[PDB]
RNA sequence: CAGGCCUUGACAUGCUAGGGAACCCGGGUGAAAGCCUGGGGUGCCCCGCGAGGGGAGCCCUAGCACAGGUGCUGCAUGGCCGUCGUCAGCUCGUGCCGUGAGGUGUUGGGUUAAGUCCCGCAACGAGCGCAACCCCCGCCGUUAGUUGCCAGCGGUUCGGCCGGGCACUCUAACGGGACUGCCCGCGAAAGCGGGAGGAAGGAGGGGACGACGUCUGGUCAGCAUGGCCCUUACGGCCUGGGCGACACACGUGCUACAAUGCCCACUACAAAGCGAUGCCACCCGGCAACGGGGAGCUAAUCGCAAAAAGGUGGGCCCAGUUCGGAUUGGGGUCUGCAACCCGACCCCAUGAAGCCGGAAUCGCUAGUAAUCGCGGAUCAGCCAUGCCGCGGUGAAUACG
RNA sequence: UCGCGGCUUAAUGACCGCGACCUCGCCCGGUAGCCCUGCCGGGGGCUCACCGGAAGCGGGGACACA
């Protein structure tokens, strides 16, 4: 949009956890349209973290976000010459939409099988710290603030 | 590619259907054959007359084919034969009751299906086609109208670049729906080319 | 008797009766979860009852009809409101924070000719 | 396809049935291609009618359950 | 070739495949409707002009 | 009962030749039910506007048959009176009948 | 996949009723 | 296009005129058209038990004007439309200024979707535009109930099927409702930021709507039409072919390249529709397409009809595979006189390319994208994956 | 509806003053259809839709159920 502020479309509370970050991750999941089969691959992905770690069906999930969760990103802009690839830090309401993204993106190209059972891998690891979606965090991490030089254009 | 037909406009408000009827998939083209013929028929042959429109109705086998003229001098007859002769007339394409009720109009300058003829006649009768257009707007507003324009198309004056004139005096609301502007084409069939005239006559709105 | 209420959405529409009783609802003779029969959205239908907070205390006969299942499921989530709202003054300034009081007519919107989907233009050669 | 008409020509019948008789002579030139290769009548060349004129496909009986507009070949560049 | 063809409409003592119904104002063969017997172009100035009972500008 | 049944085009002549024919078999008799608005039946059709070479942005039209029933419940000789000679559409087709 | 002619979504694409779409 | 042919002709008449006058039945030649050809032979105008004769429709022959042209020209045109663009503009009357072209109004700051409005102003107003009046989709009400629902004793073919009946959902008319209407903050005012109530918010969401005109835009091939050209052919009829060809290139789509996936079974859940020479329920037969009976429907009453995606629990197990379904062979069913060029399906073989795509590029800001089916049109069948509509599931993001 | 003067106008207006009038009856005459005991022909009903002759016309411009 250009004229006005553009104001995000307000999600649902989910069901079962009464949460607003897992509705999100419904929805980066959900593929053309499907979501019925979507949140049942997020509760049987909840499913398999009760079976193999003693945890919440929920704590794990989002410690994985905070812990995907990128602060500095790159973003590109023409400023003569060369086109800089400029750093700048991201709001929370676009740390979210990137964390969760990266997490559907690593899970899905994860080289597990089945459906749940990759985004359960997934978010042990990346609530770990050694994931797919933690280290494309920790690539556009050091794309910035490795590209901090170019940092004195704010826009 | 632009400014749609303001009867088919308005056509579903402030503005009857011109023909009037009814039957299914059975009888709807059955009807519409003759319902074309009959207007071929007189819009060809009653122009002298300067019919306007042709209202056709048929509630069950009595076809009314009220039509509405300004001169019904040339189309009844002295003491009515013409309208004799004109319904065995219609009589011959249809076999019905053709009850034919010619019907005279109010003021014959607030009818754009007669305005527009006459300054087809004018054209055809080869007069000067911007004083033909800039006296019918007057004649309009003289008789009394809200507002006017005639727009005439091309091959205008003989020439061969082909412009389109036109002129207005009041207001011509066409995209109000309410407006009830009344709309009249016919063409001009002389040595340069067709001559297509149009008018727009805004009567009272609402 | 009835606590009765209507409900539409998205071209599914709802009858909803709010019995006085136990701890069930029915669905057009056929039970609840074997009409939304796993669904992992089919008890957000619900969730009028379980934030006016008088769920033990209302069954629900329903005759919701038309439309899919997760457009009659917010029907019924409409329904529920609706329905308990009628019967009262004070169940009903529950809904304002959550909009359980509005028919949402976002509505599959009318397809445009050129287009395919209403939005969806065609592709573009531009050469 | 077509299980119920032999689907042959009340002239190219009565031609190749009369030109049958005892044997006789080669040249049937037909027009209507749509007719099938008369079954148990094979042998006499048909001068097929691909337009832009007669080609004569001497009929034989591995062509037989065929059309005759197989063999009047409607264009060039095989 | 369509004062030929709008009369070759009407005669038919061939096969019945051939009664491709051609346009009744025009001799439009093609769009020509099931309904009405108008193609779509007389359709579109019928249906403008009011000769046609019923029609109407849609949008739904 | 019986039934009559009016299609047509035109719904605000319709409704002043049925409402009409309530009041008159009202007028001639016993009780009628009223109008019965049963649903219109829409014939759409879309046209290429230009004559030649506009096939995307064409127009559209609707055909809207207004079919509205009464159910005559008592056909008494008296309705029958003041119903079957007493028709007056202007372009509707009434057609009476079980 | 819809293009196939032997299953059920390939034959409910086509729209037409086979061994493999069959009538109920 | 090829070939067979017909000539005032498929036609619109109108004239001179021996003839037949309304018209039916074939035979032969033939691919058909055409051409050649034999048997029945007209109420009426009529004077008629008369011979009959003038002579009225229609029809054939010899002619005549002419018909005809999908022949050319959309820079000769009408009509209609796409387009800039649903963009916020284009002007005029009068006054002023300027020798004049032409300003001014329409600039300026504010403001919105907007030339929308207000405050200042040589401007004051007005016209076409915008907005609104129109319609759908939203909520509510009145009327109305051969659709609709158990609330009712209660039958019970134990079924919305009825017995009781219309409560509702609905249907389609008529109404209401939303207007900055309220209140606060800012503001010169317009209006903006917010709140409350409401179903809805600040054009509630979509349609139809597209100004002065440009592109000498497109269409003489939808029609109408000036002009020129063909008039035993550029017209007309038919048979057959082509419009479908293919070394390649392009545009738009469709399916794909899979495990969120695919296959089989079973059970749900729509609106929009459309049908008397049609839709075909329900049987029987055929694996099946379909075939033989035949119910109902003049259709909110019967039918197409299955909805699909979903869900259920069984298979597959990362495999060019139970992915893919192109291809080719075979067996066939329907339509149609006719499926070979070239129809659609059915079945059985076949199982290829293709393992997410170069440089580039497109679509989308909410029920939208995406995915899924359904209907309709034209229509015998159909090229349909297209188009026009309908709903099912239904996102991410818009910092700027 | 048409002549002649003008209103009104550009030809021409729509409008006035007379005139050629008209049709409808108040003025007259005939024809002809039914409503029926099913099939026609002989008495009433009067309807001029149809048409000829009309003193002024009451009117409007060229029309019509019982
Ligand atoms: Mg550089
Ligand atoms: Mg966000
Ligand atoms: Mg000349
Ligand atoms: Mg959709
Ligand atoms: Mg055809
Ligand atoms: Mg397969
Ligand atoms: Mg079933
Ligand atoms: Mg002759
Ligand atoms: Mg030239
Ligand atoms: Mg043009
Ligand atoms: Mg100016
Ligand atoms: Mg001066
Ligand atoms: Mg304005
Ligand atoms: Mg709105
Ligand atoms: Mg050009
Ligand atoms: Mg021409
Ligand atoms: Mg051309
Ligand atoms: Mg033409
Ligand atoms: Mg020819
Ligand atoms: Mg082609
Ligand atoms: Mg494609
Ligand atoms: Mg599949
Ligand atoms: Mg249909
Ligand atoms: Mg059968
Ligand atoms: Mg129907
Ligand atoms: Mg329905
Ligand atoms: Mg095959
Ligand atoms: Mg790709
Ligand atoms: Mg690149
Ligand atoms: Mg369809
Ligand atoms: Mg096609
Ligand atoms: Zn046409």
């Amino acid at each position: 949009a250009r004229r006005r502020r553009a104001e995000v479309r307000q999600l649902q509370p989910d069901l079962v956890y009464g949460d607003v970050l897992v509705t999100a991750f419904i929805n980066k999941i959900m593929r053309d349209g499907k979501k019925n089969l979507a949140a049942r691959i997020f509760y049987d992905a909840c499913k398999i973290i009760q079976e193999k770690t003693g945890q919440e069906p929920l704590k794990v999930f989002k410690q994985a976000v905070e812990n995907v969760k990128p602060r500095m990103e790159v973003r590109s802009r023409r400023v003569g010459g060369a086109n800089y690839q400029v750093p700048m830090e991201v709001s929370p309401r676009r740390q979210q939409s990137l964390a969760l993204r990266w997490l559907v993106q690593a899970a899905n190209q994860r080289p597990e099988r089945r459906a749940a059972v990759r985004i359960a891998h997934e978010l042990m690891d990346a609530a770990e710290g050694k994931g797919g979606a933690v280290k494309k965090k920790e690539d556009v991490e050091r794309m910035a603030e490795a590209n901090r030089a170019y940092a004195h254009y704010r826009w | 590619g632009n400014k749609i037909h303001p009867i088919g406009f308005r056509l579903g408000i402030t503005r009857d259907w011109e023909s009037r009827w009814y039957a299914g998939k059975k009888q709807y083209r059955h009807l519409l054959l003759e319902d074309q013929r009959i207007r071929g028929l007189l819009e060809k042959e009653l122009y002298s007359a300067g019919l306007a429109r042709v209202d056709i109705e048929r509630a069950a086998d009595n076809v009314a084919v009220t039509v509405h003229v300004a001169k019904p001098g040339v189309v009844i007859g002295r003491g009515g034969e013409r309208i004799r002769v004109l319904r065995e007339e219609l009589a011959k394409l249809t076999g019905k009751n053709v009850a034919l009720n010619v019907q005279e109009v109010q003021n014959p300058n607030l009818s754009a299906p007669l305005v527009a003829q006459r300054v087809a006649e004018q054209i055809e009768r080869r007069f000067a086609v911007r004083r033909a257009i800039k006296q019918a707007v007057q004649r309009v507003m003289e008789s009394g109208a809200k507002g006017a324009k005639v727009i005439v198309s091309g091959r205008i004056g003989g020439a061969e670049q082909a412009r389109t004139e036109w002129a207005a005096q009041g207001r011509v609301p066409l995209h109000t729906l309410r407006a009830n502007i009344d709309y009249g084409f016919a063409l001009a069939r002389t040595t340069y080319g067709v001559l297509g005239v149009k008018a727009y006559i805004f009567l009272g709105e609402v | 008797e009835q606590y009765y209420g209507t409900g539409r959405r998205k071209e599914a529409v709802a009858r909803v009766f709010l019995r006085p009783g136990n701890g069930k609802v029915t669905v057009n003779g056929q039970d609840f979860n074997e009409y939304f029969q796993g669904l992992v959205r089919a008890v957000a239908a619900l969730e009028p009852l379980r934030a006016v907070d008088a769920l033990g205390r209302f069954d629900a006969y329903i005759t919701v009809r038309g439309g899919g299942k997760s457009g009659q499921i917010d029907a019924i989530k409409l329904g529920i409101a609706r329905a308990l709202v009628q019967y009262n003054p004070d169940y009903r300034a529950k809904l304002k924070p959550l909009g359980f009081l509005t028919r949402d007519a976002r509505v599959v919107e009318r397809k445009k000719y050129g287009k395919h989907k209403a939005r969806r233009a065609p592709q573009y050669s531009k050469r | 396809s077509l299980k119920k008409g032999v689907f042959v020509d009340d002239h190219l019948l009565e031609k190749v049935l009369e030109l049958n008789a005892k044997g006789e002579k080669r040249l049937i030139k037909t027009w209507s291609r749509r007719s099938t290769i008369v079954p148990e009548m094979v042998g006499h060349t048909i001068a097929v009618y691909n337009g832009k004129q007669h080609v004569p496909v001497y009929i034989t009986e591995n062509m037989v359950g065929h059309k005759l507009g197989e063999f009047a070949p409607t264009r060039t560049y095989r | 070739a369509r004062k030929a063809l709008i009369e070759k409409a009407k005669r038919t003592p061939k096969f019945k495949v051939r009664a491709y119904t051609r346009c009744v104002r025009c001799g439009r063969a093609r769009s020509v409707y099931r309904f009405f017997g108008l193609c779509r172009i007389c359709l579109r100035e019928l249906a403008h002009k009011g000769q046609l009972p019923g029609v109407r500008k849609a949008s739904w | 009962k019986i039934r009559i049944k009016l299609r047509g085009f035109d719904h605000k002549t319709l409704d002043a030749s049925a409402q009409k024919i309530v009041e008159a078999a009202r007028r001639s008799g016993a009780q009628v039910s009223g109008p019965i608005p049963l649903p219109t039946r829409v014939r759409r059709f879309t046209v290429i506007r230009g004559p030649f070479k506009h096939k995307d942005s064409r127009e559209h039209f609707e055909l809207r048959t207004h079919n509205r029933l009464v159910d005559i419940i008592n056909p008494n000789r008296k309705t029958i009176e003041q119903l079957m000679t007493l028709d007056l559409p202007t372009g509707v087709e009434i057609e009476i009948k079980t | 996949g819809k293009g196939d002619r032997r299953t059920r979504r390939g034959k409910i694409w086509r729209g037409t009723y086979g061994k493999y779409r069959p009538r109920k």
